[PDB]
């Protein structure tokens, strides 16, 4: 953002940035969930604080 | 010598049962609050 032109952007980012591979290697793929939210507590104490 | 003796008895199979049904809930009420305490873990670390 700010004075960049976007076309410039681009046709610069093509020539730097296309380098980097887009087809997964091993065909991996991140595996996230709708992960839990516990009740628990943590009570670290150092009295002298 | 005892007349309220079938009353008494009456009352006495309602209580039995009455309590037969609230004991295991208030001991499960005193294990739900407690639960916090039973199953807390503690640890020490000192600095070095
Ligand atoms: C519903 C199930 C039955 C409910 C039983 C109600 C009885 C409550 C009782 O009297 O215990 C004291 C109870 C305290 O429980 P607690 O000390 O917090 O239990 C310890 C924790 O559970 C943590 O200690 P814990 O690890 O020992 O807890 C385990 C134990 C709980 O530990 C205990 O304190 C024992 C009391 C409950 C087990 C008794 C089994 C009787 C059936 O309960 C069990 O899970 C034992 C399983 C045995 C199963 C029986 C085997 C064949 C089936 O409440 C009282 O203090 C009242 C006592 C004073 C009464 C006044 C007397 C009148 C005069
Ligand atoms: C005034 C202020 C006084 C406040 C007193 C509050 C006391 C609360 C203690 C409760 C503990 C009782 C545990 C179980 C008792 C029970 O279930 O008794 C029921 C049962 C029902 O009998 P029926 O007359 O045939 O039924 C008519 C319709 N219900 O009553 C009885 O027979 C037992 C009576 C003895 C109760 C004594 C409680 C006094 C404690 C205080």
């Amino acid at each position: 953002a700010g004075g960049v032109e976007h076309q410039q952007l681009l046709d610069l980012a093509q020539k730097h940035l296309g380098g980097i591979p887009w087809t997964y290697a091993e065909d991996a793929v991140p595996t996230l969930t709708p992960c839990r939210f516990t009740g628990s507590e943590i009570r670290h104490r150092d009295d002298a604080l | 010598s005892e007349p309220e003796h079938d009353h008494r008895k009456r009352m006495g199979l309602k209580m039995l049962m009455m309590m037969a049904l609230l004991v295991p809930l208030v001991y499960t009420i005193k294990r739900h609050k407690w639960s916090v305490l039973k199953s807390r873990k503690l640890a020490y670390r000192p600095p070095k």
